[PDB]
């Protein structure tokens, strides 16, 4: 089905074109309608004191968790590297003394990420979470760059709203 | 919103149609 | 025959494009559009990842148009697999295509009047944009580059509210479409700087291989989701926007047409979108749902081969395109048996539109360049790819 | 005393066109669905003056440019435009230039210098088109300018903007001569390189080739310039056509009456700039060669005759 | 300040020697405005307003303005500074000129009619309406006859 | 000099401020058809300048000559510039 | 009186004046304008907080790099800022310019904006935030006032 | 009507304390409005929301002076909110 | 006089334009006041009125202007 | 809302009645309460000057029936 958006002398007819012509109406329309907004309540919020909403899924920032008990989740599979789509996570380990296996290094080059979210999808144990945080601008580019303790400091401390998160999404997944 | 019943009838007449009820502020 | 280079930052000029023009007088005697000032190796990195991984690209190749282009992708890879998606999945990826097609319009129409000179309707429908954005996020994470539509559906079922609230934005939305339209449509002087520049004949238009508004607007009736429907575009009803005298204008005129057909798509979508599942059950091509994965063995053998591997799509080679708010874009995805693909040219509709930037800015002034870019949606990631 | 008039009449002036910019940065959010600028200062209060000490802190690039040019345009801008301000007939009037309104004209087409120098001492491409495309507008724009103000003149009988305040003691040069109020509003907005009119600056079609290559010190000058001249060409409006009520008991319903109209009409431009995308260079010049020319100079003849044939010529006092 | 006459002659000469020295078109376009600027100024000087303005309106105005868009087309190629010097040098020579009169503004306005009230500049002119017929019929018929000539000219 | 005195306040208000600019940071077209029309502005410019001694000719007692004469004024002009229409001239 | 004092507190108003108003450039590469342009729209005004958008290298103060540097258009990117003026901030945008982003290994992308133009704020996030980009913006702010440039004047 | 609306901006004046506490959330935020406090964190912050205005402002956090003994009466940082107030902020979870 | 219609309605300035030029060209011949004008300009008394020697058979104003012979402007009065 | 461009357009408007009712004052106190003389034609400033020299040196001073 289609349609034509712009397929289209009495004197009424020619007096009020020349009305519009030399009256400018249709210029005068135009003004009307911006000093109605002028009128309308606007939008912007402040930005420290209130902030823009983001649900549950929303991205963010990464951070590895941790059992209640305080085992750190992640056991080293090594398949959220595997999915890593721009190369970001460096993932090696060793058996730690107590026989379990765990990763000595893990280190997300965050300017490297373009934050996907496959790694929180991949994660069996879902060790490594995309955190809600996006507000972590760094003067230099070396803080950008994030190690286990970085990404493990930011689990500990957002751990709460993270669980809260993953509460809320995980019967959608 | 918070129109105020005069500022209103300003946009109304001017935009020549009711913005009252498709509003740019959304609310529950 | 003055030289000049519009300039990579040039305010009007979308993103970064280089125009040597030479100009007598302000005359634009010739244009040499100049790109790959954003070829980034799209089509050379896919090569080297698995389907899964390689999705994300596809946002980015123009993401104005953030998930239209995932759709194409999708269906090219379902149709190396010989899958289909799950009946609520096709709409799902129907109702979020359509919201990109507006946000697309939104900001073709906008940003083409910025450069104009009109500012006020961009602050107007980027708020509108924005309310939009906000769904994205609340169904994928991601406000745009959201990877939802994956090759086998979307990855997850939307959130349990989403559909209403893309109600009540619908249900408004048009008048903000309607506000625009007083201003420009038929200001006395919006139309001066916009009709009767870089009139495109019919077989001219074919011939430079422009498919999209581009052609719709000459009058050439042709929208790949009415002549070859993909997903279920084919359940719905909406009206085609064709145009007659096309010119800057009239194609404009066309693109807020097909905003105010999107709407009347969105509205079927939320009307009529089915229960069910919105991924294809193939554990083959479609990870395991995470509680299967963590309580059963297939499902986690499923979900390790999936991630770390891939696919595995058979051998073969395919041509699929779509509509895309811009024009057709297609996707010819060679692929051997390996789980990451051979080739991946990408059909930007664009490299097309840009190249008939000489044939249509003939005899004309600076400024008509400045309008006729605004004219055809140039996102230069989808031109450099 | 006389030096105390000189600095209100120019500080005064100056504050105030200060406060335009901040009422042009709100007034368009407004209009645009936004607050504008208020985090700095009170309601945005001291948002001029902060820019002000940017703009003046940063470095004055001085290109490999004619630097004697270069630095005497904006010189030139802002002295005309002060200038500019010394006949208006506001009560009482800072200097009573028998021939004012020419004096308006005069220094008025003098700007036009600065633009095409500075764009010429610029020496770049972008800067050049600006300057030519800069000075056929302005020039034209000068001629019905002009002619308008001839018009204007003899329902008045003289050049002095004194004058004016005894004309329109019974009813604004509106109602007569409206249709050339409309056409002195437009050509007011070709001169103050406002919106609709404003590719001097187009900064999308070509950018601003005025002051491409003009930044910090030079960048103010002439921008207070411009400002200040919304102001003035706006009053010169509120004085010519909408003319203010006058007492000669109270001198000051003029100047508060004067104020009111000057800010509603000033506040029109910044009212069109949001509203309006912007003619093209073509298209302008055709106006004013084509769309209006015409007209103005018929209703000359009009206003010619019309005194005569209703015996009303004017006293010349 | 008496003076003040010979000072603004002696700056319209030095401009004019200046556009003497033929510098860069442009250059000639921007002395010529300063001297016509002296100019009005000398006109007014004496009581002439209107004649004044008209300078100013059409030399000052568009005169050179015209001639600065013109140059601008014509005129590309930008010793000026040499011509600087050649004109200090002028401006001495100039000056002990006056000098040399020196070893060998007392009558200006020197008739006014202290009372009158129809005198003024401009009305003089104004009588090319009525009284000097003749000098506005031929000046209207140069100018549209110039239209012509300058058409098919460039033509 | 009451002007005098004002305008030079002004040139120096502006050149303190260029100066202060300066001082405290220390821390080929081919517009022919433009040529014609810059050229009818000469000529239009002109005219106008016959045209500014009206306010002064309107107190003529030969009130009708002037009107003839003016008129006629506006009338030739007009001519040339819509000559310049009909020769196309300037479009 | 002691200078040191007049002399702190000037340097604050210097700070205040430029952090106050912070022009930022036209710089859209890669996708991430569109984010920026979002900051200038009616959500999250950038012009509330003195950002004005200039069009101009040299009125232009920040410079947010917002996208990818592909090779060709390095060079670009360091002419437009040797031409802003003197005191230039750069705030990088994006994964794609703060360091390479997913296009780090390809041949054709620098991996970053720090390695053609100093940065000064790194913004993250694939599409970072309009809020993050404000929140960079503000971190510029906060840069700034610190700045202590007179003091070392005095006390060199 | 509007004199309703004058008594409105009184009441949010008055609403803040003396004047000497208008004037410090004058400085700050360059907002007035009055709503119901939801609760004050240990680090110091008080959070606000008023259902009355629209989705983006209706909840609001005014920050306080050194929260980890920083001076952040006039640098206010986004991330001085806890991470446990961050999502009812940004309407992640409507349970405060 | 159809063009004159689409005339009103396209390129409806010079229409109204060269009627102005008209309207002008006509209300001036056509004027119960038209002959005031060169009147009341001409009565305007900018200059003086120098006295005449009282010679003889003088009908002129008799002295004292307040004389009744003379003219008079009671036509520009009450007009 | 809108309320907000009004304080910055409060501070504009007192910028531009000041210079109107400031001019108007310090003519009216240098002139001693009477309006500067407007010498449009000679003939004003003849009786201007007629002015001073009947009285003080200041034209403003005005002798009356009574001199
Ligand atoms: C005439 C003056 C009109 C002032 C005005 O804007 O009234 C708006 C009021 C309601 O219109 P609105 O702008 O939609 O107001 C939104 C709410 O209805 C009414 O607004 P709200 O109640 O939602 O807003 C709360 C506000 C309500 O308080 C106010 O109304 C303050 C008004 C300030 C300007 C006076 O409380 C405040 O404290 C606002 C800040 C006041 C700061 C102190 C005053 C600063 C004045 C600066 C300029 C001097 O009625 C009018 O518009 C009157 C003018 C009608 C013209 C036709
Ligand atoms: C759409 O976005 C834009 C705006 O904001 C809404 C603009 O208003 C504008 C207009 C101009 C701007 C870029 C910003 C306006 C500039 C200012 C805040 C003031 C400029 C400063 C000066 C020249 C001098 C200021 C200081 C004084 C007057 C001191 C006097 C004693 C444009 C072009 C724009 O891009
Ligand atoms: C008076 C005319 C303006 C003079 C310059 C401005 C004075 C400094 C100022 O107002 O800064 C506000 C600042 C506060 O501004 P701020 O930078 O904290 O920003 C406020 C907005 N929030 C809180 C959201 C970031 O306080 C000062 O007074 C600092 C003054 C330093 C210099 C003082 C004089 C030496
Ligand atoms: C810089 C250039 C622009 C400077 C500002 C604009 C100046 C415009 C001057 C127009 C001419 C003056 C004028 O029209 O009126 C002057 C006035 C006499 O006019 P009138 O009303 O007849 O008064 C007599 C009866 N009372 O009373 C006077 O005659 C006052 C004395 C003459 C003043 C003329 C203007 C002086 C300008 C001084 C600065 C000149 C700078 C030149 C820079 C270029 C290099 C030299
Ligand atoms: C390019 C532009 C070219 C323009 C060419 C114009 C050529 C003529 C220019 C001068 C015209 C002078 C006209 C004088 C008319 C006049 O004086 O009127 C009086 C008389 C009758 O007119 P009247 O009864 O007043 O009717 C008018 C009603 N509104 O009228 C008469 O009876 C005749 C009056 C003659 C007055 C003396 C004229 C002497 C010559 C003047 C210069 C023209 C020379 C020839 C050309
Ligand atoms: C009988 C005795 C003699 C008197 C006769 C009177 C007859 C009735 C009056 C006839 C003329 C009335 C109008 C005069 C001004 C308009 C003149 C005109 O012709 O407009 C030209 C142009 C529109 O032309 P366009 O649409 O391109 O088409 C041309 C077709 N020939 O116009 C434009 O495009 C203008 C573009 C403007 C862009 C900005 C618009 C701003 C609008 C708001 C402000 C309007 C002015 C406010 C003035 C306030 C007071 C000063
Ligand atoms: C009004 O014209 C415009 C500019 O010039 C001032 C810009 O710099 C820019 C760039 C600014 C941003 C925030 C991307 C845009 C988009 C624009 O439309
Ligand atoms: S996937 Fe989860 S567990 Fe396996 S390595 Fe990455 S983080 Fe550690
Ligand atoms: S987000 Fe995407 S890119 Fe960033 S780490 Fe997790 S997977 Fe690799
Ligand atoms: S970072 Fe993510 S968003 Fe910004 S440009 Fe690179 S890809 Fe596009």
């Amino acid at each position: 089905t289609y349609k034509y958006v712009n397929k289209k002398v009495d004197m009424k007819s020619a007096t009020d074109n020349a009305a519009r012509i030399l009256m400018w109406t249709e210029l005068i329309r135009g003004l009307g309608m911006t000093l109605s907004y002028l009128f309308r309540e606007p939008a912007t919020i402040n930005y420290p004191f209130e902030k823009g909403p983001l649900s549950p899924r929303f991205r963010g920032e990464h951070a590895l968790r941790r059992y209640p008990s305080g085992e750190e989740r992640c056991i080293a599979c090594k398949l959220c590297e595997a999915i890593c789509p721009a190369q970001a996570i460096t993932i090696e380990a060793e058996p730690r003394a107590d026989g379990s296996r765990r990763t000595t290094r893990y280190d997300i080059d965050m300017t490297k990420c373009i934050y996907c979210g496959f790694c929180q999808e991949a994660c069996p144990v879902d060790a490594i979470v995309e955190g809600p945080n996006f507000e972590f601008s760094t003067e230099t580019h070396e803080e950008l760059l994030y190690n286990k303790e970085k990404l493990l400091n930011n689990g500990d401390k957002w751990e709460a709203e993270i669980a809260a998160n993953i509460q809320a999404d995980y019967l959608y997944r | 919103a918070s129109a105020t019943r005069v500022i209103q009838k300003l946009r109304n007449w001017a935009s020549g149609q009711d913005l009252q009820a498709k509003l740019q502020l959304r609310y529950q | 025959n003055m030289t000049l280079n519009f300039g990579p930052q040039h305010p009007a000029a979308h993103g970064v494009l280089r125009l040597v023009l030479e100009l007598s007088g302000e005359m634009v005697r010739k244009c040499d559009p100049h790109i790959g000032l954003l070829h980034r190796g799209t089509e050379k990195l896919i090569e080297y990842k698995t389907y899964l991984q390689a999705l994300p690209y596809f946002d980015r190749l123009d993401y104005v148009s953030m998930m239209c282009n995932e759709q194409a992708y999708s269906i090219a890879v379902e149709k190396l697999l010989n899958i289909q998606p799950p009946p609520r999945a096709q709409w799902i990826r129907v109702l979020f295509g359509e919201i990109t097609r507006i946000l697309n319009h939104i900001m073709a129409v906008t940003t083409h009047a910025l450069d104009i000179g009109a500012m006020t309707p961009f602050f107007w429908m980027f708020e509108e944009r924005e309310k939009m954005f906000e769904f994205y996020e609340r169904v994928s994470g991601a406000r745009m580059h959201a990877a939802y539509i994956r090759p086998g559906g979307v990855h997850q079922d939307l959130p349990l509210g989403l559909l209403d609230d893309i109600y009540e934005f619908s249900k408004n939305f048009s008048l903000r479409i309607d506000e625009v339209e007083e201003m420009l449509t038929n200001n006395r002087i919006w139309r001066n700087r916009t009709v009767d520049i870089g009139v495109v004949t019919a077989e001219d238009a074919l011939n430079y291989g422009f498919s999209g508004v581009m052609l719709r607007g000459s009058g050439i009736q042709w929208d790949l989701r009415k002549t070859q429907p993909y997903d279920v575009y084919d359940q719905v009803e909406f009206d085609v926007p064709i145009g007659s005298r096309g010119d800057c204008y009239d194609r404009y005129l066309c693109r807020v047409e097909e905003m105010r057909q999107s709407l009347r798509i969105i509205e079927q979508c939320l009307n009529k979108m089915p229960p069910g599942e919105i991924k294809v059950d193939d554990a083959k091509v479609s990870p395991p749902k995470r509680a299967e994965m963590k309580t059963s063995m297939e499902s986690l053998i499923h979900h390790f081969k999936l991630y770390t591997e891939g696919y595995q799509v058979p051998p073969g080679a395919t041509y699929t395109a779509i509509e895309a708010p811009k024009g057709e874009f297609g996707v010819y995805l060679v692929s051997d048996g390996s789980s990451r693909p051979y080739r991946c040219k990408i059909k930007a509709p664009g490299f097309a539109h840009l190249a008939g930037l000489d044939k249509m800015s003939k005899g004309h002034m600076l400024a008509d360049v400045v309008a006729i870019i605004g004219t055809q949606d140039i996102v230069f990631g989808e031109i450099d790819r | 005393m006389f030096f105390i008039n000189i600095l209100t009449l120019l500080v005064p002036i100056l504050i105030a066109m200060a406060f335009l910019t901040l009422v042009e940065r709100k007034i368009l959010g407004y209009m645009q669905l936004r607050k504008g600028p208020n985090i700095v200062g009170p309601y945005g209060i001291l948002q001029p003056f902060a820019d002000a000490m940017k703009l003046f802190m940063k470095e004055p690039m001085r290109p490999l440019t004619s630097m004697s040019l270069f630095i005497i345009a904006p010189t030139l801008s802002l002295t005309l435009a002060l200038s500019l301000w010394v006949p208006l007939p506001m009560p009482h009037p800072l200097i009573n230039l028998n021939l004012g309104i020419l004096f308006i004209l005069a220094t008025s087409s003098l700007s036009v210098y600065s633009i095409l120098w500075s764009g010429w001492a610029s020496n770049s491409k972008y800067s050049l088109f600006g300057a030519l495309r800069a000075v056929a507008q302005t020039i034209s724009y000068e001629v019905t300018m002009a002619i308008i103000l001839l018009s204007v003149l003899l329902m008045n009988g003289s050049y002095s903007l004194q004058t004016l305040i005894t004309t329109q003691e019974h009813m604004w040069l509106l109602l007569p001569a409206w249709p050339m109020a409309m056409m002195w509003f437009i050509s007011t907005l070709a001169e103050t390189n406002r919106a609709p009119f404003d590719l001097t600056e187009g900064e999308s079609e070509l950018v601003s080739g005025f002051n491409v290559e003009y930044a910090a010190g030079p960048f103010a000058l002439f921008f207070m310039a411009e400002y200040t001249n919304i102001i003035l060409m706006n009053a010169l409006t509120t004085i010519i056509f909408l003319g203010p009520l006058y007492y000669i008991n109270l001198p000051e319903l003029y100047s508060t009456n004067f104020m009111m109209e000057a800010l509603l009409l000033s506040s029109t431009f910044l009212w069109i700039r949001a509203s309006y995308p912007r003619f093209r260079y073509d298209q302008l010049m055709h106006l004013l060669w084509k769309n209006f020319l015409p007209l103005t100079l018929a209703l000359c003849m009009w206003h010619i005759s019309l005194p005569i044939f209703t015996a009303g010529v004017p006293p010349y006092m | 300040m008496n003076n003040y006459i010979f000072v603004l002659s002696s700056l319209f000469l030095v401009g004019c020697l200046g556009l003497a020295l033929k510098p860069s078109p442009i250059y000639g376009g921007l002395g010529l405005i300063v001297s016509g600027f002296v100019g009005c100024l000398m006109v007014l000087g004496f009581g002439g307003s209107f004649l004044g303005l008209m300078v100013f309106l059409i030399y000052l105005g568009g005169m050179l303005v015209v001639f600065g868009y013109t140059t601008a087309m014509a005129t590309e190629e930008y010793s000026n500074w040499l011509i600087l010097g050649f004109l200090v040098l002028g401006v001495i020579m100039e000056v002990f000129l006056i000098c040399v009169l020196n070893y060998y503004g007392d009558w200006l306005m020197y008739e006014v009619d202290d009372v009158g009230v129809m005198l003024e500049g401009g009305i003089g002119v104004a009588a090319m309406y009525s009284c000097a017929t003749w000098m506005m019929v031929v000046a209207g018929w140069s100018l549209f006859a110039g239209i012509f000539i300058i058409i098919e000219i460039t033509r | 000099m009451n002007l005098y005195t004002v305008i030079f306040i002004n040139i120096l208000l502006s050149l303190t401020l260029i100066l202060v600019a300066f001082w405290l940071p220390q821390m080929l077209p081919f517009s022919m058809k433009f040529f014609l029309v810059a050229i009818t502005f000469l000529l239009f410019d002109l005219e106008i300048a016959l045209l500014l001694p009206l306010p002064w000719a309107i107190q003529t007692i030969k009130t009708s000559t002037m009107m003839i004469m003016a008129f006629i004024l506006v009338t030739i002009l007009s001519l040339g510039l819509a000559y310049e229409w009909t020769q196309k001239g300037l479009e | 009186s002691r200078a040191e004092y007049v002399v702190t507190k000037l340097d604050d108003l210097i700070n205040w004046a430029r952090r106050s108003s912070l022009w930022p450039m036209t710089f859209g590469l890669a996708c991430c304008a569109v984010e920026m342009m979002h900051m200038a729209a009616p959500r999250y005004d950038m012009d509330r907080f003195g950002v004005v958008f200039r069009a101009s290298p040299r009125q232009a103060d920040v410079m947010i790099v917002a996208g990818t540097l592909t090779n060709k258009m390095a060079p670009a990117l360091r002419k437009v800022y040797d031409q802003m003026p003197e005191p230039r901030y750069v705030v990088s945008m994006g994964s794609c310019a703060n360091g390479g982003g997913y296009y780090h290994y390809s041949y054709s992308v620098v991996r970053g904006c720090d390695r053609i133009v100093p940065v000064d704020i790194y913004v993250p996030g694939c599409p970072p935030t309009a809020e993050a980009l404000l929140y960079g913006i503000l971190q510029l702010q906060r840069k700034i006032k610190r700045e202590q440039k007179l003091k070392i004047w005095y006390r060199r | 009507e509007l004199v309703e609306v004058l008594k409105r901006g009184v009441q949010q004046v008055t609403g803040h304390g003396g004047l000497r506490g208008l004037l410090r959330v004058f400085f700050r935020a360059n907002d007035i409005r009055i709503g119901t406090l939801v609760g004050e964190d240990k680090y110091g912050n008080k959070y606000y929301e008023d259902n009355k205005q629209f989705f983006g402002r209706h909840r609001w956090v005014i920050y306080t002076t050194e929260m980890n003994g920083k001076n952040t009466f006039w640098d206010v940082d986004g991330s001085m909110v806890p991470p446990e107030w961050h999502r009812w902020l940004h309407c992640m979870t409507d349970d405060p | 006089s159809a063009f004159l219609k689409n005339a009103w309605a396209k390129e409806p300035v010079l229409v109204v334009s060269f009627s102005v030029w008209g309207l002008a060209i006509i209300m001036p011949m056509i004027s119960p006041y038209t002959k005031y004008a060169s009147m009341i300009n001409k009565a305007t008394p900018y200059n003086y009125p120098v006295p005449v020697r009282d010679d003889g058979n003088m009908p002129d104003v008799p002295s004292h202007p307040q004389d009744p012979l003379g003219p008079s402007l009671d036509w520009l009065k009450n007009l | 809302m809108w309320f907000e461009i009004l304080p910055g357009l409060a501070i504009m408007g007192v910028c531009l009645v000041i210079p109107g009712v400031s001019t108007a004052y310090i003519h009216k106190f240098t002139n001693g309460g009477k309006e500067k003389r407007v010498a449009r034609v000679q003939y004003q400033w003849y009786l201007m000057e007629r002015d001073r020299r009947i009285s003080g040196v200041n034209r403003y001073y005005v002798s009356k029936g009574l001199e």
